[PDB]
């Protein structure tokens, strides 16, 4: 974590990537710490593709706040996203949709 | 079976109050003449704005009383007890 | 100028839920001047908001610099302060603000409300001038989001959430602070006048909360020493700050080489008239240490006091 100097954010990145929430808590989420404007919201983002519950309740207990966060085109990227586990949904849209989807078609909130 | 016949009816009746809910006021022999004639409650329930705040309020309120009493109810286990007395019985041996 | 400022009537007051944190908190809050009588601002309290009058009053003080203490003595303070508030009906004056040792109680408060559903009176009382956010307030009797997050960059501070009410001092001028200390003493006074509901004639109980501070704090203690009815004052030897100084001359006394400290001007400038003036009356003067006191709790040192 201090083997590069880098700033608050790829640290972040990289304990979400380990998936190591009390090194975050302990080691990037300190006193006295500073923090760029809307990295946080990007680290909520990142969180949530990956499927991290510890790090997105560490987020909002530390000022992220889900209402400003949350908007349609980050909802769009939400359900359009492959870095998680497996699921069904894209069965459903073709069912709802006649089987009629392009190749790497995008879905849309009146899809859902 | 007696126990499932009971839960059975239990919750069919909620289709017979709507039945009769939706039904005209006469009997069959009599709705002759209703047939060529052809929710405030009983459905649903319309409030205002300041109940409706009330009754988030409340909710709120339940839940997190359900949370903590489940909390208080894990950490007073024998099970979870004697767990964390062998972690620190260990501990503070080594 | 002498606070060249018109008087129009109150523009900002209502509620506020505060928004990025854990919690869900919902603070009242009113934008008022400088001179309000204490008793308009009682019965705003009493009858307004619908607090009954307490059976103590904690004032809690210190330092404004966001400092750190230390681990395993902060869970003492917070223990402390949370059950001596709780199980007595008691208010707590704070600065509001989320610095220095406002911070520590806000943390007290959050830690507590976890593992308990009592529901704790504190009242912030601070400028008005130093919210960050001065707009987002003004609705008048409607709620009104807050943002707890805050960057570093402004100079203005966010009020610290799990507050319950809070009342904001305007004198005129913006950015600045000393704009409602002197309302505040003369509200904690106001209240100890107040007859308690014993029939023996007593009032409400006061004492005074001291962690880390500075110079101004040997002026309060001195203050709250000297006054008509003197009020007990509780300090905290492990915080560093001037408290500590008080700690050390509350020692062997009844030395000037201890009592240098070089935190004011060097040895070029001593409080030493002001902290010998204080510890003339030791008596109520009660240091808490985790060590060789027999009051090992804070909470046990705060009622035995009084």
């Amino acid at each position: 974590l201090k083997g590069a100097n880098a700033s608050a954010p790829d640290q972040l990145s990289l304990a979400l990537a380990w998936n190591r929430v009390d090194i975050a808590r302990s080691q990037i989420f300190i006193y006295g710490q500073q923090w760029p404007v809307g990295s946080l919201e990007q680290a909520m983002l990142d969180a949530l593709v990956l499927d991290r519950v510890d790090f997105v309740k560490l987020l909002i207990e530390n000022g992220v706040s889900m209402h400003r966060f949350l908007t349609i085109s980050r909802l769009e990227e939400l359900y359009n996203t492959r870095h998680g586990p497996s699921n069904t949904l894209y069965h459903l849209v073709r069912d709802v949709k006649k089987g009629n989807l392009p190749p790497d078609y995008r879905i849309s909130l009146i899809d859902i | 079976v007696k126990s499932i016949s009971n839960q059975v009816w239990k919750f069919q009746r909620y289709q017979l109050i709507m039945t009769f809910h939706e039904r005209p006021v006469l009997p069959p022999p009599l709705i002759i003449f209703s047939h060529m004639t052809m929710r405030d409650y009983g459905l649903k329930l319309f409030i205002t704005d300041d109940e409706l705040k009330k009754v988030h309020d409340f909710e709120e309120q339940c839940i997190e009383e359900y949370f903590r009493e489940k909390d208080d109810r894990f950490n007073s286990s024998n099970d979870e007890r004697i767990r964390v007395t062998s972690e620190r019985v260990e501990n503070m041996s080594m | 100028i002498s606070k060249h400022t018109q008087l129009s009537p109150t523009d900002a007051f209502g509620t506020i839920e505060f928004q990025g944190g854990g919690h869900s908190n919902k603070a009242m809050y009113v934008r008022v001047s400088f001179d309000t009588k204490p008793d308009l601002l009682l019965h705003l309290m009493t009858k307004e908001w619908q607090l009954e009058l307490p059976k103590l009053l904690i004032s809690v003080h210190g330092g404004l610099q966001n400092f750190e203490l230390q681990p395993k003595l902060k869970q003492v303070f917070g223990k402390g302060l949370i059950k001596a508030a709780m199980t007595t009906g008691a208010w707590i004056f704070t600065g509001g603000v989320n610095t220095g040792v406002i911070r520590h109680v806000g943390d007290a408060l959050k830690d507590h409300a976890s593992k308990s559903r009592g529901k704790i009176c504190t009242i912030g009382i601070a400028p008005w001038g130093i919210v960050e956010n001065q707009e987002d307030l003004i609705g008048r009797d409607v709620v009104r989001p807050y943002q707890t997050m805050s960057n570093p960059m402004s100079k203005l501070t966010v009020l610290n959430s799990m507050h319950s009410h809070f009342i904001l001092a305007d004198n005129g001028t913006t950015g600045k602070y000393g704009a409602e200390v002197k309302l505040r003493r003369q509200l904690e006074k106001h209240i100890s006048l107040q007859k308690i509901n014993t029939r023996i004639g007593q009032g409400v109980p006061v004492v005074a909360l001291i962690v880390e501070g500075g110079p101004n704090v040997i002026s309060i203690v001195l203050e709250y020493l000297r006054d008509t009815p003197p009020v007990p004052v509780v300090v905290c030897d492990g915080s560093g700050r001037a408290s500590d100084i008080l700690a050390f001359g509350h020692k062997y006394s009844e030395v000037t080489i201890q009592k240098t400290f070089t935190y004011t001007r060097t040895q070029a400038q001593h409080l030493f008239i002001i902290l010998m003036e204080c510890m003339k009356k030791k008596e109520l003067i009660t240091v808490f240490r985790m060590g060789s006191e027999g009051h090992q709790d804070i909470d046990l040192a705060i009622l035995t006091a009084l």
